[PDB]
């Protein structure tokens, strides 16, 4: 359902760089474990309580890492292993994970590296983000850090960010040349806009070019796209953007494109 | 109380 | 009453000497501390601000909490006080100010009304929307120094002691004032002894230093105008004044020892 | 009891 898709209306190019997706364990945990914290009626009470509170003075995400609720998911260790195409033991050096929110998406990643680097708008996310003793690094610090990341994730933040089109752009220059990999969630249909504090929002300063009637056009948008800023897409999956749920649904689901894209 | 992506 | 605004003046530079300005527990510093005292004998929110507090201590940094209840406004001048500093009438008035890490913008609010345009900036994610709901211009903390435009008036109130990159600031006020008139308002905690503050009670040491060696507060001023050449300002008029802020259930306020500076670029 | 918001 979440993972499947028409592979005739992909473009011909994708159809050989597509990998097909599983309900595995890890999902089936995390589902279990969201089923789980719903059925505590005490916490979101006091969950649904804090936020109706501070939603004017903070942000949806502000609060949810102040809470450290919400957090979400969108591949397993397994479906990570199998789109960079890795194996279980696999190591480099550097991650770096743009808008990593909580750090519950972060942590599946985390084995493969021994530095992670993070960014993050939300003050109660950096601290989630430190909590797992990721540094932190400034929105337009990591492009100067003096050295290149070997795999710079940005997982469902072109939607939710001011100039997407520059971060793209940004990645590619800091990106190890040789073999480092960028991964790239992306949820579709696109529609993208900039959180703001009190349930408001505001339009991006950089329109994406990425068009379309359903979940398989919109990714046939994208290789272009990530041609612009020097991207060629070495592999991509559907998968479900998975979030914690409240005391009226167990769990969220949003379609996500995910994808690995080698420097060109 | 929504998922937390918008 | 008396030890918040008296210095020894024969302790003081024979330079600063000339430019000090005495100030006084005037009718503006009063309403503040009525005030306080006030609002700590509210033991129903004093409570409730006491609870958010515990709560969220370990998940925001404490500047981030008393922004988001609105609590722990802070005082440094009153419009008089501010008027007698700046040797400016009640209703002067000009174009641009800029107050650099404005907190909750309450010691802004003293000076908002001599300004048409009202900048300013903070970290603290819940004290920019305290900002922005006294309607002044969040910008960020790279972006003010690169608009373009000169701030007539900019304020760098007790900023020094809490951010990362100190004499940078002092640095980016110099090239953004408007030379011919502008004129620079510091406030600075002294003794100095600064940090950057982190979420959850913790730190870290602020990447540059500044040369302030001092032991009272006369010695500590004694070596700012060397601070301030450095950065390209000279002392216009100071004050020694109280940093004063909202107390709390078992106190009704809190009092720091700031020197005030009036600058003007040189 | 309650720090001095400047700290
Ligand atoms: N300009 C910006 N710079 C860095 N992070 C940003 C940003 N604009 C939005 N974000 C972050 O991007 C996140 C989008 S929700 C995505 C969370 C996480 N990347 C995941 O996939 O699970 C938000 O948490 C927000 O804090
Ligand atoms: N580098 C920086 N840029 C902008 N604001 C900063 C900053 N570093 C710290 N701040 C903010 O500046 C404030 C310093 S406390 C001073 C607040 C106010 N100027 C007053 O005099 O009362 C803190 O609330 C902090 O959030």
């Amino acid at each position: 359902q979440w993972y499947v898709c028409n592979r005739e209306k992909l473009c011909e190019s994708l159809q050989a760089v597509f990998v097909q997706s599983y309900l595995d364990q890890g999902t089936q945990i995390f589902l279990n474990n969201s089923i789980e914290k719903s059925g505590w009626a005490a916490i979101q009470a006091y969950h649904s309580a804090v936020s109706s509170a501070f939603s004017l003075a903070m942000s949806r995400t502000s609060i949810n890492g102040l809470l450290g609720r919400g957090s979400m998911f969108v591949f397993s260790p397994d479906q990570f292993q199998r789109l960079l195409k890795i194996n279980p033991d696999w190591k480099t050096h550097r991650l770096l994970d743009l808008g990593a929110g909580d750090g519950e998406v972060t942590k599946i990643m985390s084995p493969h590296f021994e530095e992670i680097y993070a960014t993050e708008l939300s003050e109660t996310m950096i601290w989630q983000l430190q909590k797992k003793k990721y540094r932190v690094l400034g929105i337009n610090e990591w492009q100067n850090t003096g050295f290149q990341y070997d795999v710079i994730s940005c997982l469902n933040l072109l939607d939710r960010c001011d100039q997407p089109l520059t971060l793209l752009k940004d990645i590619r220059s800091v990106l190890e040349p040789t073999r480092g990999r960028v991964i790239l969630a992306l949820v579709l249909p696109f529609h993208p806009y900039v959180e703001n504090v009190g349930g408001k929002w505001e339009k991006p300063s950089e329109i994406l070019e990425i068009k379309g009637q359903n979940w398989e056009e919109q990714v046939n948008s994208l290789p272009e796209v990530f041609r612009k800023a020097g991207f060629v897409i070495e592999a991509f999956t559907r998968l479900p953007y998975l979030c914690e749920g409240d005391m009226y649904n167990d769990y969220y689901v949003l379609d996500d494109a995910v994808f690995v894209l080698k420097p060109v | 109380h929504g998922h937390s992506h918008g």
